[PDB]
């Protein structure tokens, strides 16, 4: 049995996963920030497979990982939003995010410098406030 | 019990059983204590040791208690431990408070007084400073940043950084002035963590951080204090990200501060995460980027003590185990260093142990299954696995990762040396770093090399003591001339360039080789550029060396002119001594190593006037248990070990010894086994911790020093712990050798006259001595040739010294005989010159063929100027140097003399020949002067006879042989010393003598080389010899004393190296031993020796006594070709050695004995047929054995012409005494139809198995049943199984009587019950006077260790290690009625015991079957060599096509395939060589 | 058996292919005190030993094949290393794919060989003065990286800098169209992979490598002012694996490109 290769694949098996009760939660912005981070590991997951060009090496990015980051979202969002029903946008803790997700997780595994650096990209790219506008692109000229 | 107060569940079994049964004993607790806590080494108490009034550091710094726990009021030992424990964590947390309130004043303030900031300091631990700075420090920025909430507000923060500038700039002043040593660490951290809090401060300045929420301030480490919270232990709180770490308050005592680097913040941040989310972290990455480090800090920084196990290959579980569950219940961290080397077994093991604990662990977010038991398991339990490139697969998803690819070393070098208050430290790390990183490249690879990060801040502390140094010595110049003092004066105008590198020099210029110091220099100028370091060489000690030297008859120089470089290297071991308590000098043997310490050490006497002692101690010589001391198992007594010992009486001072400068040199190998208990005392720790737990602190006088050729097998940790010198081979070149041994001479008489004799050659001798002379250039030519040994410069030039000693005391023993004609100068001269050169041929040449013999004397022949003979072919090494100063040939000296008939190829009886008498003379030379000496040569060559006959030709030398094996140890010795020599007190020392009067005993060793070398590539016999060779005694174990070897002589044989199962000698053992090399004689000396042997035994028969010269010659001669042809290389078992020609006489010897007349004819059948026996059954391929008949065949009618051929040499050679009463020709015939009656009485009696008779039988039982009949008859049967070489054994065993035994060999047949069988035999044999055939087969097998105990019987006819204790003592009354019943009186052990062994050696037979195996009959050659040393050994190999023709037909007779209807075929396809001319239907059918 | 016929025909081929024998460097005083001289030196050294190593194992596995030499321990071992496809490990010294086979890898030791061999001829005929000015491939040597810190090393002792203040700038030039400065060296057989490298500008393209024609090694003291926010760090693996970082260069993007591009693409430079 092999998982089913694509970013649509992944996806779906990445909200299949995620109980449904935690995704729903009191800030309603929590779905959107899960919704990030489904769409970033499948994007780092799915670069794996063209290990000389995504990465350097074949990396463990694996479920252990995505768990760790879920859970560090919603203790940094419980953190900021002590129980409120709506958080704005700019107070989200995109830096907490940002940071952990490079030096904790996802970079634990990575040594080459490198690979840090295009972490940190992809990071600094996709978890910021700007994403929470209609007009955001997770992905430029892909066609 | 330990349920309660789980803190000393970290314990052992021995260490809960001792604290027990010693509860009372508190002054013997303190082992424990140091065990469990942190840095805890000890508690203190008062004179009545009833009330603890507090607890102390391993260092000296200590803390006492506010409320004093009475041992008293809780006679239990869990009871006042757990108050004990709660006490120090009280006061750790009001010494805090205290110490907080006490930063807090010094904190905001625009400028700090040093005085009392510096009392401040003193007044709490570096622990407890550290913590109130960092405290302080977090309190101020969360402050300013509560201020900075209004946003867009002018920022006190720069007020924040500048204080922690200003107290920075006064910590810097204060390092530059000398501090006490624990003052000077404590200052150390607290700069260390001022740096990292100023650099913080620069990023949240740069960031613009505004809120105390914002991330940028919640991911740096930030500690919490809260006094109003009524725990004190929760009073203090550590917050990095969202993690939250109480602090665990425990007393750590002092600890090596890390620099925070990037890194190392990455890593504490990955860490608390991983802790936060509660499961451990596995910080992968190559070795020395602060894996380990790095989770000690971040346990230090908590308060919680790391247990750092080392995942070595040899690691033990149940220790790990208790260790391990003791950690669990107790909350500390562990941590496993390098968790990939492990086992797979214990790799799974201890990864199923950590996810059982790591599950727990998430359960708790308790106790867990673990040894059987329940363990509570605290919550501020943490587990990290370091790694080296992965996790195991039942691990991977409980533990997070971390990359610790690369450290700071660029900013770990600033901070040190801004800490130890460096100027300009960031120019000096920026041009260090890459400085290690170009040694680490460029230079070339050597072992003792080490550019680690270790070695970075080696050389970073050293420069920073060199520049202390400096500033005190500039103080003093400046206090003597003028008053004006000002340190920052004094640091401003100081260069720090040049300190650095001569810090570099100081540390690693010592071990470099001398190619490297060039490129060092290069490198340092391509990095320092324009700034060079010179050394002020130390003018007051060289004077005091140059004395030192001229004393002991040295060589000394400096720099460029001879044996500078020698003084450079002990200067250098000097500095290290000065800046390190242990040493460790590398270099190849012959090096000057211990003449440099032992120079340094008398100069250091003579200097300071502190007179030194050394005691040099061999390390592997000596076991372990009683190196470092014996702990009874059951009756709980120490006993201390030498090195305890030692250390014990100096630190006694029981005769000022603590004045003196003692120098414990630990002359020898080093290996990771004993000095692991003395990676304790190298560390700036300086203690030794004892198996029974207490300490003998070092004393600053003594110095360890390791005095070792060479660092393939220790640790890096032994390498780092102590300071290295290397001793390159070129530090001592060939003349300050030279000129030693002249000045020795010169100096020190042989026993003056004769010392005017010495001196007198030595000036003849001078000439040739000198740099680029007849001996220099002979040694460099004796190089180039091929040695049956490795060759070493010091072992020749001894060799060639040992003989020009015999010389001189030939010369003296001259005039002595002389005394009306003392001998003139010009005949010494002559004498001398012809000498030396002999000395020179059998000394450089004197461990080689005869080929390099003659090339090297053809070669000196070329080289010098010394008349030498004249002789056109003849080398001169066949030529001696009469008394007379004349070239005399060696043959004039060879006697012409007759053997007894009844002593021919006797073990006593020696004729002396040509490599008789020359080695005889060596060993003569050898053995005056009682240098150990080892005979290298082949099997046989007489190698062990010529050694007797010399020795026993001396009158004085007793002589004790020890058949060293492949298991020898040196208990062998010790026993050897016990039984012939006795211990006596004199006032030099104990001193062990032979208990006979005016004897030398020498320990003759059969196979010194055969003793296996351990995993570290160390003989421990061959190291202990070497001691009592070099110390002039040895170690007593049973008191761990000096005992002086007296009247005591080794000498030693071997076999060459190359041959399998031999071990080549350490080069620290040849230098002392001389080598000789006993080739195979001669065509020459073989024809004498056995012309000699022959004109012996051809006098019972006086009517063929002419016939004795043709018939040596002949078998001389076709012993030439049968060397010749089957060399070693077609098969293994192809040896010939004139074993085999004594073999033949003997045999010849034993036909004619009881014969009263014979004719020329049956000698040659005789002859003939004993060449067959000994020279055709070793044979595999037929071509061969028809080559061995051709070849006999010509030699027969070569020597003897005049013979019949068809009867001298009928082709059936049949020889038996079953039917004659002699052993006469038996034909074919008769002896057929004998053996066939004795094969149906066989089936009659044993066991019945039809055996057809094929005239392979025939050979096979004759020659079976000669070699039983022989006395000590070993046979190697060889063939393919089924072929008959069992069955025939047994028919040959049961018509000689002897009885055949059997070992049933199953798969849980261990040695033991081997060991059972072997003496169950040799009770039957020796005890019973029956003679035993003792089968074996390979399958029998299943160990080589059954290989050794054969081989030990074998070659010695007996093997002590089978019969010991009560089964010797059986063995004993065993022998007594034997000896009783046969008619012999004995009483003592050792003559019923050779009764015995004579009983063995006559009666029990060993049969060896096996299959024709080349390479397996190869590798049974190599494990033992007694199979192919003296048992004879038969190739059955298959049945021959008549074999098989004979049996087709005998076997298939019952049925009836006569078939009278056959046609002959025109064409028949003949396979059987006798096939008759008309085939029958029968004979068909079976061909 | 038809396996030793043709690791017999294999021998020999390879036998002819790879070279005969290399020159060692001579020493000289003024040679010594230059530090390219030491690692090309050093270098020849290496490379000569382990091409006479390898030259003896085949002539002796040759000898095995015509039956004059029997397998021992260390020949049965290469044998079977030889037969199976797998490269032995006694031959491979040097950093090598993880994935490359035994003929690759004979065809890769005979392009270094002659590389080593053309070094020592131009050593030989002049000088280090000449020394300095050959065009060395990065991944044909040994150590590479080893060759950064010589040319390092020269340039410090030449202008009288200290090392940790020289910094490296990199001027991708046509061969023919090249100036070989003070401070220059030569460097071929860089292929840039995901861009292609015009007037020393780079740019995105769908090419899978671009061939640089000549890399130029500039060392400079340090300017100690921040790089232009279109500068971008690419780092040069030793080989397509990416499993060396041998050195990192600067290139200067062109317009209306983002850097974050780049680094998303996976740039980068390989030495082979
Ligand atoms: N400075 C010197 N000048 C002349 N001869 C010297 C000098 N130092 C040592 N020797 C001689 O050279 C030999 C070296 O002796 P030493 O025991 O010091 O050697 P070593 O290399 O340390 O030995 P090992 O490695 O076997 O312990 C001895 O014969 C000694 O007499
Ligand atoms: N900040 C730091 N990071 C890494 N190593 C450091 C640091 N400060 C000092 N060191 C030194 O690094 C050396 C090696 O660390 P070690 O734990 O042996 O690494 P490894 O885990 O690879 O064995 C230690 O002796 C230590 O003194
Ligand atoms: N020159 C010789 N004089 C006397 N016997 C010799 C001589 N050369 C060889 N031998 C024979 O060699 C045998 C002794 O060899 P041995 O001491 O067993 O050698 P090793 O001890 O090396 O095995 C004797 O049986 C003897 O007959
Ligand atoms: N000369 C012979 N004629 C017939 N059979 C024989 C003869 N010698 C041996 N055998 C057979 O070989 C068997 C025993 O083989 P054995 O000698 O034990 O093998 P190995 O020689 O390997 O010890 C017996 O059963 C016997 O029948």
């Amino acid at each position: 049995f092999e998982p089913p290769p694509g970013v649509k694949a992944n996806m779906l098996r990445t909200f299949s996963s995620i109980p449904v009760s935690r995704i729903c939660k009191s800030p309603n912005e929590r779905a959107r920030l899960y919704f990030l981070l489904a769409w970033f590991h499948a994007i780092i997951q799915e670069r794996l497979r063209y290990a000389p060009l995504g990465w350097s090496k074949k990396y463990e990015f694996g479920e252990s990982d995505l768990r760790s980051a879920c859970d560090t979202v919603d203790t940094w969002l419980d953190d900021t939003a002590k129980g409120r029903q709506n958080i704005s946008p700019d107070k989200i803790p995109w830096s907490a995010l940002k940071t952990l997700m490079a030096q904790s997780i996802y970079g634990g595994r990575v040594d080459n410098e490198f690979d840090q650096r295009l972490l940190n990209t992809f990071l600094e790219r996709l978890f910021t406030t700007r994403s929470f506008d209609s007009e955001f692109k997770l992905a430029c000229k892909v066609d | 019990e330990r349920s309660s107060f789980p803190r000393f569940y970290f314990v052992g079994d021995e260490d809960l059983l001792e604290i027990i049964g010693n509860s009372k004993n508190v002054a013997k607790l303190q082992k424990h204590f140091k065990k469990m806590f942190a840095g805890v080494s000890s508690i203190i108490l008062n004179e009545d040791n009833s009330v603890v009034l507090g607890i102390s550091s391993r260092e000296g710094e200590e803390v006492m208690f506010k409320t004093p726990v009475s041992i008293t009021e809780h006679p239990k030992i869990n009871e006042w431990l757990t108050l004990v424990e709660k006490e120090m964590r009280v006061t750790l947390a009001k010494l805090l408070a205290e110490s907080v309130t006490e930063v807090e004043i010094f904190g905001k303030a625009t400028s700090i007084d040093p005085n009392t900031y510096i009392t401040w300091i003193d007044k709490y631990q570096a622990q407890l400073v550290v913590l109130s700075a960092q405290i302080a420090w977090s309190e101020n920025v969360e402050t300013a940043l509560s201020s900075m909430g209004g946003g867009g507000d002018a920022a006190p923060l720069h007020s924040v950084l500048s204080n922690v500038e200003v107290t920075l700039n006064v910590l810097a002043d204060s390092v530059l002035m000398e501090q006490p040593p624990l003052r000077r660490r404590k200052l150390e951290h607290l700069i260390t963590e001022l740096v990292h809090q100023r650099d913080v401060t620069r990023s949240l300045i740069k960031s613009k951080i505004d809120n105390a929420k914002s991330f940028e301030w919640l991911s740096q480490m930030r500690f919490y204090f809260d006094p109003k919270q009524t725990d004190v232990l929760q009073q203090l709180s550590i917050q990095m990200a969202n993690a939250k770490f109480n602090y665990g308050f425990e007393y750590l005592g002092v600890q090596d501060k890390l620099v925070q680097t990037p890194l190392t913040d990455r890593c504490y941040l990955t860490m608390t995460q991983a802790l936060e989310a509660r499961l451990g972290g596995s910080p992968f990455g190559p070795a020395g980027t602060g894996k380990t480090e790095s989770v000690k800090a971040l346990g230090h920084q908590l308060g919680r003590f790391v247990l750092v196990f080392n995942c070595d290959e040899t690691f033990d579980f149940q220790a790990m185990g208790r260790i391990f569950v003791g950690l669990c219940q107790v909350g500390a961290w562990g941590c496993f260093d390098e968790f990939n080397r492990l086992e797979e077994r214990m790799l799974s093991a201890v990864s199923q142990q950590v996810q059982c604990i790591q599950e727990a662990l998430r359960e708790h977010s308790i106790t867990c299954e673990l040894l059987n038991k329940q363990v509570k398991v605290s919550p501020d339990m943490a587990i990290f696995i370091t790694m080296n490139p992965n996790l195991p697969d039942n691990l991977k998803k409980l533990f997070r990762s971390l990359a610790m690819t690369k450290p700071d070393r660029q900013l770990i070098a600033q901070v040190m040396l801004y800490s130890q208050g460096f100027r300009t430290a960031e120019v000096l790390a920026n041009k260090i770093v890459p400085f290690f990183k170009l040694c680490d490249e460029q230079l070339s690879s050597q072992s003792h090399y080490d550019f680690g990060l270790r070695a970075l801040k080696s050389v970073l502390v050293s420069a920073g003591n060199v520049k202390r140094e400096r500033i005190q010595k500039i103080k003093r110049e400046k206090e003597e001339r003028g008053e004006a003092v000002d340190e920052g004066e004094i640091a401003e105008n100081l260069p720090e360039q040049e300190i650095l590198i001569q810090s570099v020099c100081e540390t690693m210029v010592p071990k470099l080789v001398a190619e490297d110091i060039p490129l060092l220099f290069s490198l340092l100028s391509d990095v320092f550029p324009g700034v060079q370091y010179h050394r002020g060489e130390m003018t007051a000690l060289r004077e005091e060396l140059k004395k030192v030297c001229q004393e002991m008859y040295l060589t000394y120089g400096d720099g460029e002119e001879v044996g500078g470089m020698w003084v450079e290297k002990v200067l250098q071991l000097y500095q290290i001594t000065q800046i390190n308590h242990g040493l460790m000098m590398v270099g190849p043997s012959g090096s000057g190593k211990s003449m440099a310490w032992r120079v340094l050490l008398k100069a250091l006497e003579r200097l300071e006037g502190v007179e030194g002692v050394a005691h040099i101690i061999d390390p592997k010589a000596i076991s372990k248990d009683h190196l470092y001391g014996t702990l009874d198992p059951n009756t709980r007594e120490w006993t201390d070990g030498l090195f305890t010992h030692v250390l014990r009486k100096i630190i006694d001072s029981v005769r000022g010894e603590l004045q003196k400068r003692q120098w414990i040199v630990f002359d020898g190998d080093v290996d990771p086994e004993w000095v692991e208990n003395l990676n304790s005392v190298l560390d700036d720790n300086k203690l030794l911790t004892l198996p029974n737990g207490e300490r003998l602190s070092l004393p600053p006088n003594v110095r360890i020093m390791f005095e070792v050729q060479d660092l393939k097998y220790a640790t890096l940790a032994t390498v780092s712990r102590c300071g290295m010198v290397w001793f390159s081979e070129d530090v001592l070149s060939t003349d300050m050798i030279f000129n030693n041994f002249l000045a020795r001479l010169r100096s020190i008489p042989l026993d003056s006259p004769m010392l005017q004799i010495q001196r007198d050659a030595a000036t003849i001798m001078q000439p040739y001595f000198t740099s680029n002379g007849l001996v220099t250039k002979a040694l460099e030519h004796a190089f180039q040739l091929e040695h049956i040994m490795d060759l070493t410069r010091l072992r020749c030039l001894g060799s060639l010294f040992s003989m020009l000693h015999q010389a001189c005391r030939n010369v003296a023993q001259y005039n002595a005989n002389h005394p009306d004609f003392p001998m003139q100068i010009e005949q010494l001269e002559r004498y001398i010159q012809r000498y030396l050169v002999y000395a020179i041929l059998w000394s450089l040449s004197g461990d080689s063929r005869l080929k390099m013999r003659a090339e090297l004397g053809e070669y000196i022949r070329r080289i010098t100027t010394v008349p030498l003979p004249t002789a056109p072919n003849i080398p001169i090494i066949d030529y001696e140097v009469s008394i007379s100063g004349e070239w005399s040939p060696w043959q004039a000296k060879v006697p012409q003399i007759e053997v007894e008939t009844h002593k021919v190829a006797a073990p006593d009886v020696v004729v002396p020949t040509l490599d008789t008498v020359r080695h005889e003379a060596l060993l003569y030379t050898w053995l005056a002067e009682h240098k150990p000496l080892v005979l290298c040569g082949p099997p046989g060559s007489g190698k062990t006879m010529t050694l007797f006959s010399a020795l026993r030709a001396l009158p004085d030398m007793e002589v004790v042989g020890l058949n060293f094996s492949s298991a020898t140890t040196p208990e062998l010795l010790l026993k050897t010393f016990d039984h012939y020599c006795e211990y006596r007190r004199t006032p030099n020392g104990v001193v062990l003598a032979p208990v006979q009067l005016g004897k030398w005993l020498v320990l003759f060793c059969d196979e010194i080389n055969l003793p296996d070398m351990d995993k570290y590539g160390t003989q421990r016999v061959i190291s202990f010899i070497r001691q009592m060779v070099e110390h002039g005694g040895f170690y007593r174990t049973s008191d761990q004393t000096w005992v002086k070897l007296e009247r005591i002589q080794f000498v030693g044989a071997c076999n060459p190296p190359t041959d399998p199962g031999r071990k080549p000698l350490s080069h620290r053992f040849l230098r002392h031993v001389p080598v000789v090399y006993v080739d195979y004689p001669g065509p020459a000396s073989l024809t004498q020796i056995y012309g000699t042997f022959n004109r012996a035994m051809l006098r019972l028969i006086p009517s063929l006594r002419t016939y004795a010269e043709p018939l040596t010659a002949a078998m001389v001669e076709f012993y030439t070709m049968s060397q010749e042809r089957f060399t070693q290389d077609t098969q293994p078992h192809y040896i010939y050695s004139p074993r085999e020609m004594t073999r033949w006489v003997r045999g010849i010897f034993e036909a004619l004995r009881p014969l009263e007349t014979l004719p020329v004819e049956g000698l040659i059948r005789i002859w003939a047929h004993e060449a067959l026996r000994l020279f055709q059954d070793r044979l595999v391929e037929d071509e061969e054995r028809r080559w061995t008949d051709e070849n006999i065949d010509t030699v027969a009618l070569k020597h003897f012409p005049n013979i019949d051929r068809e009867k001298a040499m009928s082709r059936p050679i049949l020889y038996s005494n079953w039917l004659s009463k002699d052993y006469i020709p038996v034909d074919q015939e008769e002896l057929r139809d004998y053996v066939k009656a004795r094969l149906k009485v066989f089936y009659e009696e044993e066991l019945d198995v039809p055996l057809v008779l094929f005239n392979e039988v025939l050979d096979h039982v004759l020659r079976i049943d000669r070699i039983f009949r022989q006395p000590q008859g070993h046979l190697l049967l060889i063939g393919v199984s089924g072929a008959g070489k069992t069955t025939l054994s047994r028919f040959v065993a049961w018509m000689n009587g002897l009885s055949v035994y059997q070992i049933k060999v199953h798969r849980k047949y261990t040695g033991e019950d081997f060991d059972e069988d072997l003496r169950t035999v040799l009770r039957r044999s020796g005890c019973k006077n029956e003679k035993i055939a003792f089968i074996m087969d390979e399958s029998n097998v299943l160990d080589s260790g059954f290989l050794e105990r054969m081989n030990t019987l074998l070659a010695n006819g007996e093997v002590p290690g089978l019969f010991e204790g009560d089964e010797y003592a059986t063995l004993m009354t065993q022998c007594k009625e034997g000896a009783q019943k046969e008619g012999l009186m004995l009483d003592s052990h050792e003559e019923l015991y050779k009764w015995f062994t004579s009983q063995v050696i006559r009666n029990l037979h060993v049969v060896f079957t096996m299959n024709p195996s080349s390479e397996g009959l190869k590798d049974r050659a190599a494990t033992s060599p007694a199979l192919f040393n003296r048992c004879v050994l038969n190739w059955f190999g298959d049945w021959s096509t008549e074999a098989l023709y004979q049996v087709g037909k005998e076997f298939t007779s019952k049925m009836d395939l006569e078939k009278p209807n056959y046609i002959v075929p025109d064409y028949m396809p003949v396979v059987y060589d006798k096939l008759p001319q008309p085939p029958s239907h029968r004979e068909a059918i079976v061909n | 058996p038809a396996w030793m016929r043709t690791l017999h025909t294999t021998a020999s081929n390879w036998l002819h292919l790879i070279p005969q024998t290399l020159s060692h460097l001579k020493r000289t005083v003024e040679n010594i005190k230059d530090p390219l001289f030491r690692f090309f030196e050093r270098e020849v050294k290496m490379g000569a030993k382990l091409l006479q190593d390898v030259r003896q194992d085949l002539a002796d596995v040759v000898q095995v094949c015509e039956g004059k030499k029997k397998q021992t321990n260390y020949l049965r071992t290469l044998i079977n290393e030889l037969v199976k496809g797998i490269l032995p490990r006694s031959w491979s010294h040097y950093t090598v794919p993880a994935g490359m086979t035994v003929i690759q890898w004979v065809s890769d030791f005979s392009e270094r060989i002659k590389q080593l061999q053309n070094i020592s001829l131009a050593a030989a005929s002049g000088g280090a003065k000449e020394l300095k000015n050959i065009h060395v491939c990065l991944g044909g040597l040994f150590v590479p990286e080893a060759y950064i810190t010589a040319t390092r090393q020269y340039v410090a002792q030449a202008n009288s800098w200290s090392l940790e203040e020289l910094c490296l700038e990199v001027n991708v030039t046509t061969s023919q169209g090249a100036t070989l400065d003070a401070c220059s060296f030569g460097v071929t057989g860089l292929k840039l992979q995901g861009a292609t490298c015009n007037n020393n500008k780079l740019s995105l393209s769908n090419a899978i490598s671009t061939a640089l024609p000549l890399t130029q090694l500039r060392w400079v003291k340090q300017t100690n002012t921040e790089k232009k926010a279109s500068v971008v760090t690419l780092p040069v693996y030793l080989n397509f694996t990416r499993a060396d970082l041998i050195f990192t260069v600067d290139f200067e993007i062109a317009t209306k490109e983002d850097p974050r591009s780049f680094y998303e693409r996976g740039v980068a430079v390989l030495c082979t």
